[PDB]
């Protein structure tokens, strides 16, 4: 009596590299964008992809050093070798970035930043302002805080462009 | 100057003065008057540790043959580094 | 024998001097100002705040480079 | 030359004896550390690791008695001399240095090659071991050199200060009854505020000073302490 | 010689500022008027030096 | 020796501004012009230590 | 031969060097505030806190340039 | 002793850069050519010193 | 020709350059306190013992600076 | 004393190499490559000062 | 022709630049804690080991010190 | 005219000016233990072997002390 780990069906592994290994000039970077166990792109290759971080805004191109990344609510930009750019937001998660030309976000909620709106999210703003007065205590108004800075972050993306 | 004055000992007394000859002969003839008597043996530690290290010391300054010269110890004037008399 | 001699020129030198802390100061500002900008990038709701404890910074450090120059300006005219 | 003098302490002996023939609770220790060697429990010691502890608390009582009170106008630290804190280092130091040796334990001293066998023995652990011999004698040097650097820079600047403000109040408060007055009284309030941060200061440094005082010392013996498992 | 540390100061200014509009580019402005204020102050201090050299020049 | 702070300082700018452009290498063209900047100020006080330099080497 | 000569300017010379030590004092004081701002950045809620031990450690270098500056003024008038 | 400090400048550079090209490998080269811009300039600093010592050692 | 010449203003000069030492001094305090607050924010639940352990290193540190003022009062008072 | 500056730089280019290495290990040859390169710059720096100070020394 | 002078007074420059050498030791020693305290608020468990560590570089850094200062003494008292 | 002369003063100013050279050193070996205790937190598995490392490179610095020490020693008796 033995059981399988759930991580045996899964045959699409993580790639890594050795430390004493040439080094390879890549010019397309794989990424693989998920969220909630759902993907939006399967190791798709882009010439770069941009993403805000808790420190700050972090330019992934291929090569990149290996690194973890604890994403905030924030935009995310994914240019394409052709030249066409495509413009996610995402609510949180974490990016792991892999020096042999992987990176795989993966986000509890990524979601076009057309499907997003402003006025929705200026009268949104607006009653968690109004709520925050009234919070009931300490973890209230953390909590409107934390909403009203989503908030903030959406309206600055789509302002931008 | 001023302020380096200002630590030094408040409550000085009296100041008295000895010869290094005075003193040591008198501290000898104390030690001569109580390792005397015959019921001290002279193989006795007690008499050797009076005696011993003393008669080693003074040898060994009567033994030494230096090229140098040492100052008297107890010139009247010692602050004077091209007068070692 | 007593030689007394009064050079003039010498309290130019010493002037020059005092003024080489100042050095030491006006770095000091800009440390102030280079790591301001940082956190002002990693916490932006502060900007204000931080702008205060920096301007704070550079009254200390400024108040230590007058401290200096007047040394330098006495023994300029003296 | 014999030259008969006495210590600046004989009214702090009457406050002792009058405020001391009764018993009295003592829970605040400027050196702490002497009374709590071990942290982890069922450690324990064969050497005496608890001698210093009287000789802490009697050190600590002494240099307070000078110190703390040295900072009060005229009053005289009596042993403020290069030579005689080096005589009481010495003193301290060596005889607990003997008191390893003449334990006769050679092995004791195996930490003192530094490093492992893969460094040359010759080129790089001896040296090293040559600089750490030194450095315990450095050690008991650096401790004395730092009381009594503190004491005297510190009290050098306090003596200055004060002459500077004497003169300033006496033979500049008629500024006061003139016009130039608003000057003198932003000297005088610079003066009292930095009177009463050098005062702050040396209070601070004193007890400091001689927290390092006793530290060194722990640190010493602590070197050489092994340390059994209960089992 | 006090112009030495004044002119890397503004350096370390001048680099943090790269760093600081990396990290937040939308920023760029504030942090621009900050470096320039910082840059302003410690040019302060560089035309006291000045005035001190120029003095014990032509004197 | 007012120069020793102003070159390295110089250096100091472009050494952040490499970690700016492996960070956001996008915004390079922006950072390259504050970079550029900063030598434009830095260099402006070398100048003042040079012409003092000169001013006393001719004079 | 024995002579001996006194100079007056000297102290001039002297008193710039010891207001050199002001330099790092400067300094020392900018690069405390700079790390302040990046503590209140990483830690906002502990604006006070690090405010007191930023203070401190003014106050402690400060000192530093106070004893510095004693001396200063001393050969300055001596 | 300006060389002291043009020197080391260049030193930073060069630093920096190693920890960019590490970072991100792909823009190697045009991280290169600013580093050598940045030398470009420090050691035009020194050209400046240089220039000084050989106009007063030859005088 | 042998000449035993005395100059009395030097020990100004001497002692000036021994300030200098408290440029370093002063800086390494501030140094200290700088990553204190780094190190505060990075793990408040620790400040009181990073606070007594940056009070020994200001200890130890100033400690030095004493020293060299020591020299300095040697050779002013001399 | 310019020598100072030049080693200190020097120091400075490998510390960063090391820890280039450490990140991006693969990429140890360019990195090594471009540390040499600032070496043999700082270096010429200091032969530069080296040829004053014999000039002055012969002189 | 030959000419012999002896300056009494040149000792305090030495000695002045001999604690010149304590600025390095005290910058040390500041970097030492400094570092210290980041490296305990980011690994708490094992503080007292790295405080041993600290203290054998003061240990090794002070000592360097005390040579420059030797050499002060060596002078000032010569 | 000519004119030899001989100054008998003037090896305590090179003492002390090869002294300086120890601010260096005394600063390197602070920073290799600083970096020391930073390492050992962020992998403290591998303490011997940062431990001899930083050995290693404390020997070295100690070697160029040792160098200036002997310049010093040597200009101050020849
Ligand atoms: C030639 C001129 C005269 C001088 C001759 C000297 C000869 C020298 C020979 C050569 C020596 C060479 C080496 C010298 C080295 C000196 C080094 C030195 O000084 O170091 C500093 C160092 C300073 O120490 P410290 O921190 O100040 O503490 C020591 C103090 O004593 C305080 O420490 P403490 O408090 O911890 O001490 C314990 C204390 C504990 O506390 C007490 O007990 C409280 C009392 C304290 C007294 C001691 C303090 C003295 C204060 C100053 C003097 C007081 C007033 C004197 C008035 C004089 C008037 C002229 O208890 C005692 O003191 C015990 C004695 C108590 C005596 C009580 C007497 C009561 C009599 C009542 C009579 C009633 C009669 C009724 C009749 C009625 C009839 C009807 O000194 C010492 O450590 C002691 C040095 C002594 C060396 C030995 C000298 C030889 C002995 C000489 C005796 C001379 C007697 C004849 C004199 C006659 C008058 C002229
Ligand atoms: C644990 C911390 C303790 C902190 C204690 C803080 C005390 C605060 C004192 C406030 C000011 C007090 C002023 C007193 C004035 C006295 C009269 C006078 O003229 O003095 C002027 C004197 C000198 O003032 P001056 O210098 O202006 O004098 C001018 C005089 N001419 C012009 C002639 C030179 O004041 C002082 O020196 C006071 C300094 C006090 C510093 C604190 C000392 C603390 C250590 C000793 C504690 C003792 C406790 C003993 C208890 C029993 C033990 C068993």
């Amino acid at each position: 009596h033995d059981l399988p780990e759930g991580f045996e069906f899964m045959e699409h592994k993580v790639v890594n590299k050795d430390i004493h290994a040439p080094h390879e000039n890549l010019e397309t970077l794989r990424l693989t964008l998920t969220r909630q166990d759902e993907f939006l792109l399967r190791e798709e290759p882009v010439k770069c992809v941009t993403v805000t971080g808790t420190n700050g805004e972090y330019g992934i191109y291929p090569g990149h050093a290996y690194k973890i990344v604890q994403l905030n609510p924030s935009p995310l930009t994914v240019e394409y070798t052709d030249g066409t750019t495509k413009k996610y937001f995402v609510s949180g998660g974490f990016a792991h970035i892999n020096n042999e030309g992987s990176c795989d976000v993966n986000t509890v909620e990524c979601t076009l930043l057309d499907d997003l709106d402003l006025a929705i999210a200026e009268k949104e703003l607006a009653a968690q302002q109004a709520a925050l007065g009234s919070a009931k205590d300490d973890k209230a108004k953390s909590v409107v805080e934390i909403r009203i800075s989503v908030i903030e972050a959406v309206i600055a993306a789509l302002k931008h462009h | 100057s001023n302020p380096a004055d200002h630590f030094r000992p408040n409550l000085k007394a009296l100041t008295l003065y000895a010869e290094r000859q005075h003193y040591v002969d008198r501290w000898l003839h104390v030690k001569e008057r109580w390792l005397a008597p015959w019921y001290l043996p002279w193989w006795s530690p007690l008499f050797q540790l009076g005696t011993w290290y003393s008669q080693r010391s003074r040898n060994l300054f009567l033994v030494e043959n230096h090229l140098s010269y040492r100052p008297y110890k107890f010139r009247r004037n010692d602050e004077d580094r091209n007068n070692p008399y | 024998s007593t030689v007394a001699i009064s050079v003039q020129g010498l309290h130019y030198v010493g002037t020059g001097l005092a003024a080489i802390a100042l050095a030491g100061v006006g770095l000091g500002i800009g440390t102030i100002f280079g790591n301001l900008l940082v956190a002002c990038a990693r916490q932006p709701n502060l900007t204000k705040m931080l702008f205060n404890y920096a301007i704070l910074g550079f009254a200390l450090t400024e108040a230590i480079g007058l401290f200096a120059l007047m040394l330098a300006f006495l023994m300029l005219f003296s | 030359m014999f030259l008969f003098f006495f210590c600046d302490l004989f009214w702090l002996r009457l406050l002792l004896c009058m405020y001391y023939c009764v018993w009295s609770r003592l829970c605040f220790i400027v050196y702490f550390n002497c009374l709590m060697l071990i942290f982890d429990f069922l450690l324990f010691c064969l050497f005496d690791l608890y001698l210093f502890v009287g000789l802490c608390l009697f050190l600590l009582l002494w240099f307070m008695l000078f110190n703390l009170y040295s900072l009060i106008l005229y009053y005289c630290i009596t042993y403020l001399n290069l030579y005689l804190l080096f005589c009481i280092v010495f003193l301290l130091y060596i005889a607990f240095l003997f008191l390893f040796c003449f334990l006769c334990d050679f092995f004791l001293f195996n930490n003192l090659l530094v490093g492992d066998s893969f460094m040359d023995v010759f080129f790089i652990r001896f040296l090293l071991c040559f600089l750490e011999c030194f450095s315990l004698l450095c050690r008991c040097l650096s401790t004395f050199l730092r009381l009594f650097c503190n004491l005297l820079s510190s009290h050098f600047l306090l003596l200055m200060f004060f002459d500077f403000f004497y003169f300033i109040f006496v033979f500049f408060f008629y500024g006061v009854f003139c016009y130039w007055f608003i000057l003198f009284i932003f000297v005088f309030c610079f003066c009292l505020l930095f009177y009463v941060f050098l005062y702050l200061l040396d209070l601070f440094a004193a007890i400091l000073q001689l927290f390092i005082f006793c530290n060194m010392i722990l640190q010493l013996i602590m070197d050489f302490l092994l340390f059994l498992l209960f089992v």
